[PDB]
RNA sequence: CUACCACAUCCAAGGAAGGCAGCAGGCAAUUACCCAAUCCUAAUUCAGGGAGGUAGUAUAAAUAACGAUACAGGGCCCAUUCGGGUCUUGUAAUUGGAAUGAGUACAAUGUAAAUACCUUAACGAGGAACAAUUGGAGGGCAAGUCUGGUGCCAG
RNA sequence: UCUGGUUGAUCCUGCCAGUUCAUAUGCUUGUCUCAGCCAUGCGUCUAAGUAUAAGCAAUUU
């Protein structure tokens, strides 16, 4: 299993990869690498649009789940709060 | 120096896209 | 008061910004302009970036002269000549 | 050797605070008061100097009154670079050049921000308002802060211009501290024709002088219809007139369009508020929305009827 | 089992994060009485003071700093609700927050604003209390009404979130019982480690004084700068010893500190007091409130007030 | 599908200017098109 | 206003930590009594380098150059090049650059040019082998002086180019309550535009110093030629004391002059560092500078260096005096438990300096 | 109740007293109203009973039904291919009178009393805004932006 | 377990692609109906055994 038997994991968000990337909207601008806070492995998500890549930041708690080959992971959630819910201003994120 | 929440907060229904009203029944 | 001084002085600001955003905007800040709108030869004085079509017609300058020469010096050396031959 | 990566990190946080406490058992209590400080749970006296006269008197009991420390950033005054957006709740969308009361830290304040657009990270392009849904980079100038911290954005903060609607108006975070923005606009030259040959044009009111075409000699222009052309050479005769070579034969009623950027810079306006130096503590007021202002001078918005 | 494990101890992991509390003697935990104006902030207050310090204040004004455990105070403070300044200032350094919401009007305002602004500068724990609940006539819409609120309170705040209800008030005081049911409520509340407040120092004052020689207020004249005295507990990272610290207070500018000492506590908490499983006594249960009126007498100023044959 | 509705709202066209009115309709692409290709149908046969 | 000081003492010192800071700086009576009065040429230069690396600051060199005024800005960085004048090398310029290079918006990538070495001033291979490795202990991990071409005095010509890609936004806490056993000893014996038996008689002077010692010696013999060997010839040595356990160095390092036997100079070098190391606990006088100020700038922590009392001398003093006008921080020494020795444990605070001009 | 072994409280430090070393919770509201109903203890018909009782906190419906008028010729199905097959249709048009539920609620009934249940006056719909969601598949638009090209193209 | 490819066309063996009263998590409705650690809080009175209450009430008790 990706995660060790679990069907989501927790993560830190270290770097926005693709920030400088020209295209908009470019799968490249889409990755996000989040260090797993179970073993220390450095890995890579999608989020789900860079309107959504726009709530995230560095240093912020993030919910992964299965999904540029290489990218497994998907987020779903930040510090708590569904990244849909935020998307559609349904909720604001917790600081 | 009341003043009530608006229909917006009352429900917070957000961006969503138009739906055809058969879809109510 | 040392307070009320400085805001006579924050209401003096507020006056001047206050007309500022209800005067008309310049030129350069209409987007759109005419040659008519704008004065004569202001775009002169201003320093506006354009991009340009095609590519620029070179300068022979020396730096340019000393390397093809070179380029020629040493195909003539090694008697590497791209010239046709019987057949 | 610790199960999980987590308890490692908070091992290592436990250490070094079980780390700090040892040692300030080992120093004295007044050698430990030079070295830490007043720590929490201490109480303390503050002694002020130069307060002014008015918060003495204008001194509400009800009204609370907060300390907070400043770090050297803080004390810095600089231009703030800002993701924003209209809060959800809010009805109107804000404008550039528009005052905003904003609070960073410990510490409120109004300012005039410029919202912005990467333009797909070509430039650092000036925006009219802000985005409906999304947020926007936005620039203004103030005491500067560490990266990451959030803020939040109001327009109205007196009772009487409360009304019934969201004063939230703004949300955002800082990413970066500088003392200046390179903030552009978009201006673009407008010319007309009035002579054609096929792909080669003359076309008129551009410029007002072949002083002007001769700098933009061989820029790319376009019309409305998206035929590209260029300024291949300025006509003697008359004054002002160039002709231009373009994909496709334009017709007379087309505007060809050039293309330009020009410069804007921010505005350097600071008004901290200060309620509790009021009698009132609950009507301060600073500068005025540009749509007030047209209200109490009685203008009606500009509008172009071509536009 | 194991998938369940792995699940359970996914959710138990954290960013990892420094709480600068002192590990003796920490400060009392803030609570801020924010809500619309008439919702029923100061009889509140009045019937949270009561449970714990058995006295009554007939006036309260400013932070009120009460013993709640043998090794807990608390440190009331109402929200002016018809400023939006002085809502945004309480809600940067409000540990604890009481939300009132009129039930029979619903929610407001000035209520979801301090959420957001709350939501924007550091959420900290939030407890609503709802009242005017025995206006409602009819069971059947008070509990529909109950329904719709307490869910729409879990939206802005986690879901399932303690949302508490108050009937009406008597002689100035909620019903005991809903009164002593939140006691163990925000007993047991743990703050979490917010980035802003463990980073900076700061502190709320207890108490004002002027302390300008009043000569130099006539020969000058009241125009003269005025050296002034703040009093109060310190939270957050500790303040450094040395003079000239800079500091910002709200709504006033930033200053420099001119002296700085500690002084002993004026409300000592129990293990503390004592010091110098069982039940909190109830000698060590204290109240110190400045500039609220505990007892009988208020001060204000340099003027004191109190409420009260041989006779010839 | 993650386009919301406001993502897709229309954007307007413009007209001629009032100025202009004289030298009649403003053209677009759509219609440049038009002539474009009818015009190198008149050239291909001519070439032909 | 402006926290005001005496003289040309520690000037960089006092720009750089101005600049870590923040907080402006006033420096004045700069050789007031001197026949050449105010500023000389390499520090004038030495505050244009800081105006490339930062960004909104400003330098006000008074009429009579006896008083500067600095208010710094923000480390920004980027790609630059800066022409050292012929009086003092590129070490003097590198090392307060390394003061400053992690804390940065853009990377530091910065080519040095002129002589490369003197008498007074630090090596290429000081910065090196020195003080770069105390770097990787603070959590610099990626910095590099990319060595292009040398200049011996007096004509110097030499190009170093400084790279350092790590960016952190603070040092690490400093644990080292322990005198680092030295594993050996390396060095680099370096020759310019001579023949190389002065680098072999150079490294022999150094062994037979050494060679009494229990420890593989192993002292690099490097020698420059061609286009790339100065406009002058000359040679130096630079001997390292390397403590694999916790990666710890002790170096010396000195130039040989005209008239010099460069066995002479080896056996210098070699029993100078022998010097160090006894006057050593934790980090070499060379390199105490370069460790407490990261520590003053770490984050709220209390952490521990073990310094020897050969250590805390003159320079300890005025150097720990300079940083608490600037950061009001205290160092505070306590004596070590052992009898063995008389170390003393230094126990600094970082000031929750944060890098705040890196993009986040 | 006595002595012994430990716990622990108040104090003027001279003594006194406790069984809570409990109970209930979390990893957080167990409350309020009664002896009426079935029963009982007593100097007893009547007193009381935290015995006991009362209350508190996956299953069927609605979001609509029926007409009239005006204006237009296209609407649909099969087929990789070309095309073939079929006929009362479209409205993103106007308009009419009826029905009633959620709610707003006067009562009685119900009951130790009270809540709830059942029954039942008046009011209660055109955006019937009295404004259920979730997911997916396609579009198209700018004097808008970017990237690569064999122009007017492609991504 | 089935479905489509791998042949000019079939059979067999392989390969490829699509094919839960289990667990977590997200949005909506829930307007009706319906179902080891924590100092965390905290007896008994009838006409019928004894009245001199300086208790009460009545007045002929």
């Amino acid at each position: 299993s990706p995660f060790g038997g679990s069907s989501h994991a927790k993560g830190i968000v270290l770097e926005k990869l693709g920030i400088e990337s020209k295209q908009p909207n470019s799968a490249i601008r889409k990755c996000v690498r989040v260090q797993l806070i179970k073993n220390g492995k450095k890995v890579t998500a999608f989020v789900p649009n860079d309107g959504c890549l726009n709530f995230v930041d560095e240093n912020d708690e993030v919910l992964l789940a299965g999904f540029i080959p290489g990218v497994r992971f998907k987020v779903v959630k930040v510090s708590g709060v569904s990244l849909l819910a935020l998307w559609k201003e349904k909720k604001e994120k917790p600081r | 120096g009341k003043r009530a929440i608006n229909y917006q907060i009352l429900k917070n229904k957000g961006l969503t896209p138009k739906r055809n009203k058969d879809n109510r029944n | 008061s040392s307070f009320e001084k400085q805001q006579i002085e924050i209401r003096k600001q507020i006056e001047q910004l206050e007309n500022e955003a209800v005067a008309e905007k310049k030129w350069s800040l209409k987007g759109e302009v005419k040659a008519k709108d704008r004065p004569e030869d202001a775009l002169l004085t201003e320093e506006l970036e354009f991009d340009r079509t095609a590519k620029p017609v070179p300068v022979i300058t020396s730096e340019v002269t000393e390397s093809l020469e070179d380029m020629i010096r040493r195909r003539i050396q090694d008697s590497n000549f791209d010239d046709l031959q019987r057949r | 050797e610790y199960d999980t990566w987590y308890e490692l990190q908070k091992a290592k946080i436990s250490k070094q605070l079980e780390i700090n406490n040892i040692e300030y058992q080992e120093m004295t209590p007044e050698q430990r008061q030079r070295i830490e400080g007043f720590k929490a749970g201490s109480y303390v006296r503050i002694v002020f100097e130069k307060v002014p006269m008015e918060f003495v008197k204008n001194f509400n009991p009800k009204f609370p009154i907060v300390m907070g420390g400043l770090l050297p950033t803080e004390i810095k005054f600089g231009i703030v670079k800002a993701r924003l957006r209209r809060h959800r709740w809010h009805k109107k969308i804000l404008k550039t050049n528009d005052p905003l009361v904003l609070s960073l830290g410990w510490r409120r304040f109004q300012t005039l921000p410029i919202y912005t657009t990467t333009d797909s990270r070509t430039r650092t392009r000036m925006l009219k308002y802000t985005p409906e849904h999304t947020y926007c980079n936005a620039a203004f100038y103030g005491p500067l802060c560490s990266p990451n911290t959030p803020f939040c954005g109001v327009q109205i903060v007196a009772n009487s211009d409360t009304g019934n609607g969201f004063r939230i108006a703004a949300t955002g975070i800082v990413e970066e501290i500088d003392v200046n923005i390179e903030i552009v606009k978009k201006l673009k030259l407008v010319g007309f024709p009035y002579k054609i040959f096929k792909n080669t044009a003359f076309i008129k009111d551009m410029f007002s002088s072949a002083m002007e075409v001769a700098r933009f000699e061989g820029a790319q222009i376009k019309t409305v219809s998206g035929i590209r052309g260029e300024i291949k050479r300025a006509l003697s005769k008359p004054e002002g007139h160039y002709r231009a070579a373009f994909e496709d034969k334009i017709l007379m009623s087309d505007i060809v369009i050039l293309r330009s950027w020009y410069p804007v810079r921010v505005k350097k306006f600071y008004n901290p508020v200060t309620s509790l130096l009021l009698k009132e503590k609950t009507e301060w007021k600073g500068l005025r929305l540009t749509g007030q202002i047209r209200a109490a001078m009685n203008l009606e918005t500009p509008s172009n009827p071509d536009s | 089992t194991m998938q369940r494990s792995s699940d359970v101890n996914e959710r138990k992991l954290h960013v990892p994060m420094v709480d600068r509390t002192p590990e003796d003697d920490p400060p009392p935990f803030i609570v801020a009485v924010v809500g619309p104006p008439g919702t029923g902030k100061t009889t509140l207050i009045r019937s949270l003071v009561r449970r714990m310090t058995k006295s009554t204040l007939n006036d309260i004004q400013g932070p009120i700093t009460v013993v709640s455990g043998k090794h807990r105070r608390l440190t009331f403070l109402e929200c002016p609700a018809d400023d939006l300044n002085a809502m945004i200032d309480i809600a940067k350094i409000a540990d604890l927050v009481l939300l009132l919401i009129d039930g029979n009007f619903g929610f407001e305002m000035e209520t979801m604003e301090f959420l957001n602004i709350a939501q924007h500068h550091g959420m900290p724990r939030v407890l609503g209390v709802a009242t005017h609940l025995d206006l409602f006539k009819s069971q059947s819409t008070l509990r529909a009404s109950k329904k719709r609120l307490k869910h729409r309170f879990w939206t802005e705040v986690y879901q399932g979130a303690k949302l508490f209800y108050l009937s009406g008030v008597i002689n100035g005081r909620y019903p005991d019982r809903e009164i002593l049911n939140l006691s163990r409520f925000i007993s047991v509340m743990k703050f979490r480690p917010l980035k802003w407040r463990n980073e900076h120092p700061y502190m709320l004052a207890d108490r004002f004084t002027d302390l300008t020689h009043p000569e130099l207020i006539e020969t000058q004249g009241l125009q003269i700068d005025r050296k002034v005295a703040i009093y109060g507990y310190l939270h957050g990272t500790p303040l450094p010893s040395a003079p000239g610290t800079r500091v910002h207070i709200a709504g006033v500018g930033d200053f420099s500190v001119a002296q700085i000492e500690k002084l002993p506590d004026p409300c000592p908490t129990p293990f503390y007091q004592q010091k110098l499983r069982k039940r909190l006594d109830d000698k060590d249960k204290l109240i110190y409130a400045p500039m609220s009126d505990v007892g009988g007498v208020l001060m204000d100023k340099d003027a004191v007030y109190i409420d009260i044959e041989g006779e010839k | 599908k993650l386009v919301h509705d406001v993502q897709k709202k229309q954007h307007r066209e413009r007209s001629q200017l009032t100025s202009r009115s004289r030298y009649g309709f403003l053209e677009k692409h759509k219609d440049y098109v038009k002539r474009a290709q009818d015009f190198h149908r008149k050239q291909s046969t001519l070439k032909v | 206003k402006y926290t005001t000081f005496q003289g040309s003492q520690n000037f960089r010192l006092r720009i750089v930590l101005a600049t870590l800071s923040g907080k402006p700086i006033k420096i004045e009576k700069i050789r007031s009594g001197d026949l050449n009065p105010g500023l000389k040429d390499y520090e004038v230069s030495f505050l244009r380098l800081i105006e490339s690396v930062t960004n909104g600051s400003v330098i006000e060199i008074s009429y009579t150059g006896t008083t500067v005024i600095y208010r710094p800005g923000i480390i920004v960085g980027g790609a630059s090049t800066h022409i050292c004048p012929s009086s003092k090398p590129v070490g003097y310029f590198v090392e307060p650059m390394l003061y400053l290079a992690p804390f940065s918006k853009k990377k530091f990538s910065i080519l040095f040019k002129g002589i490369t070495a003197s008498h007074n001033d630090a090596g290429i291979e000081a910065i090196k082998w020195g003080l770069m490795p105390v770097m990787e202990k603070f959590g610099v991990r990626e910095c590099a002086l990319h060595t292009l071409k040398r200049g011996s005095p007096p004509l110097g010509g030499g190009e170093v180019h400084l790279v350092v890609d790590s960016l952190i936004a603070q040092p690490i806490t400093m644990h080292e309550i322990d005198r680092p056993i030295i594993s050996s000893i390396t060095g680099v014996a370096y020759s310019t535009r001579v023949s190389p038996s002065l680098v072999n008689r150079m490294i022999d002077g150094a062994k037979k110093v050494l060679k009494n010692l229990q420890c593989e010696v192993n002292i690099t013999a490097d020698v420059w030629r061609g286009e790339n060997s100065g406009k002058s010839p000359g040679w130096g040595i630079t001997l390292v004391a390397q403590s694999k356990q916790k990666g710890w160095s002790y170096f010396a390092e000195d130039i040989g002059d005209a008239g010099s036997i460069p066995e002479e100079l080896g056996e210098k070098v070699a029993c100078q560092l022998l010097e160090e190391i006894s006057k050593s606990a934790a980090v070499g006088r060379n390199q105490l500078p370069l460790a407490i100020v990261y520590m003053v700038i770490g984050k709220e922590d209390i952490g521990r260096l073990r310094i020897n009392k050969e250590q805390i001398d003159e320079r300890f003093i005025i150097l720990l005096r300079d940083i608490k006008k600037i950061f009001n921080t205290e160092v505070f020494l306590k004596p070590v438990d052992e009898a063995d020795n008389e170390d003393m444990i230094a126990t600094i605070k970082g000031i929750g300096f944060t890098n705040t001009s890196k993009k986040i």
